[PDB]
């Protein structure tokens, strides 16, 4: 089908686009690419919007998205925030099957996209480790100190296997509930290194 | 004949060995070039240029650790591009100044897909490189050895995956029945998926995608999704788990269920979306 070049997107706060790459593997398919942006409610904002807005991919073929930011520097400026890119791939109708009961899918792929504050003092590689936890004899609270979100997944506390999770800059996420593990999702989609769950 | 290294670390006259550090592109894509020119760090001259004429081959170029691994691609040596590793030497560049001139070769090199995080590890051997000289003069013939180390590590972020759907399925029947969804998904760097179904719905469980068939349409008639067995409701994320190189199914099912008033004969086309959300 159609797949995206990256499983994030991280917007620098100051640059007026940031590029994503679009790919159609599809020889013989014809798609029409939407894309937008919501902010974490769901909401179809207008914070972020998506260079072309509407366009053809006609077999094998390579885009250029660009997500220009729309906020009016009206975002948080000490931390992260989190929105969603969405890519849609509108196939074309098919005459052929007119006259036949069909079903169509319109396959879209759903990313984050964190907007992210030009002087954050502490830098995004410094961010995992920063976690502390705090226990309780139902759950386990992630206290996320740091101005990044935190895709914590692989979480272990002893032979358990909790909840994968995200935890927002200088909040808390909570999961059902020995030694705590995990490891985090970076700006480039690869897991960091397994790392000890230190306490508050 | 001799040659040094823009850090001012030299190999003399009869041929040897040295270390180039490279900084490299800190992030590279799937489709795009790293492109490590030797060029601009490795300089040689001729020692004595009004008698003696010096030839300079790319003898062989040899690939190590994350660039053998997770890279292809080409050298260009002097003009020309050769597969890298290579297959053979060369043709001969001429030296003939006593003033320090570029060795022109430069790497060419793409991620493979199945390269993933940290392609290129920082402080690692890249390549290894062998200058070749000879001359017309004696039979003069010396190599030049340098080992190319990398001082940071080169990323390959992961790419989202492909949802292969083989068709744009035909849910006839007109029956009154159920049909197979061909859906399947692979990741080349395995990552956690989810997925959830949107469009119009015409039930208050939200699960039966209306009819939008604008020619002679049916009536009383939507379409209902199912993973094997189980209905999936629109907006309600269904987890796929880890998904690596192996296409893994979602196991839909097309079916019929109904959403009102007199089930009326004629054609039954929806179309919904599903989105894949990556972690």
């Amino acid at each position: 089908g159609v797949a995206l070049g990256a499983t994030r997107v991280i917007y620098p706060a100051g640059q007026k686009q940031v590029q994503l790459a679009v790919t159609n593997n599809d020889e013989n398919s014809t798609y029409l690419i939407q894309s937008w942006v919501e902010n974490a409610d769901g909401v179809k904002d207008g914070r972020f919007i998506v260079t072309p807005p509407l366009f053809a991919m006609k077999g094998k073929k390579e885009n250029t998205l660009r997500i220009l930011d729309a906020t009016n520097n009206q975002l948080p400026q000490d931390r992260e925030s989190l929105f969603w890119m969405n890519v849609k791939a509108i196939p074309s109708m098919d005459k052929s099957k007119l006259t036949e009961n069909t079903l169509q899918l319109a396959i879209i792929s759903r990313i984050k996209l964190y907007y992210r504050p030009a002087k954050l003092a502490l830098p995004p590689d410094q961010a995992a480790e920063k976690l502390r936890f705090r226990r309780s004899a139902n759950s386990l609270t992630l206290i996320n100190p740091t101005p990044y979100y935190l895709t914590v997944t692989e979480l272990n506390a002893g032979t358990r296997v909790l909840e994968n999770a995200l935890v927002p800059p200088m909040g808390e996420s909570a999961v059902k509930l020995s030694n705590i593990t995990y490891r985090t999702i970076n700006d480039y989609g690869a897991l960091t290194p397994k790392m000890t769950g230190v306490m508050e | 004949f001799a040659c040094k290294t823009a850090n001012g670390t030299a190999i003399p006259i009869g041929g040897g060995s040295a270390n180039v550090y490279v900084n490299l592109a800190p992030v590279v894509n799937v489709g795009q070039n790293l492109v490590v020119d030797l060029s601009t760090q490795i300089f040689c001259h001729n020692d004595y240029p009004e008698t003696i004429t010096d030839y300079v081959t790319l003898q062989r170029g040899s690939a190590y650790g994350g660039v053998l691994s997770n890279f292809s691609g080409t050298v260009k040596y002097s003009g020309s591009s050769y597969p890298f590793p290579t297959t053979s030497e060369t043709p001969r560049v001429v030296y003939n100044s006593r003033t320090d001139k570029p060795w022109p070769v430069a790497l060419y090199l793409t991620p493979v897909s199945s390269a993933g995080g940290v392609a290129i590890k920082a402080g690692s051997l890249i390549a290894v490189l062998i200058l070749r000289q000879t001359n017309n003069y004696n039979s003069d013939d010396f190599q030049f050895v340098w080992n190319i180390y990398a001082n940071n590590d080169v990323v390959v972020p992961t790419g989202g995956c492909d949802v292969s759907a083989r068709d744009v399925t035909v849910t006839l029947p007109d029956y009154p029945g159920s049909v197979p969804i061909p859906l399947t998904v692979y990741c080349a760097k395995s990552q956690n998926l989810g997925y959830y179904l949107s469009g119009t719905t015409a039930d208050a469980g939200n699960s039966i995608f209306t009819n939008t068939a604008s020619f002679s349409p049916a009536q009383g008639v939507g379409v209902q999704l199912t993973r094997n067995g189980t209905i999936i409701p629109a907006n309600n994320t269904v987890s796929l788990g880890a998904v690596g190189t192996s296409a893994v199914s979602l196991g839909l099912t097309a079916n019929y269920a109904r959403t009102g008033g007199q089930v009326t004969a004629g054609n039954v086309q929806s179309i919904i979306g599903v989105t894949f959300v990556y972690q």
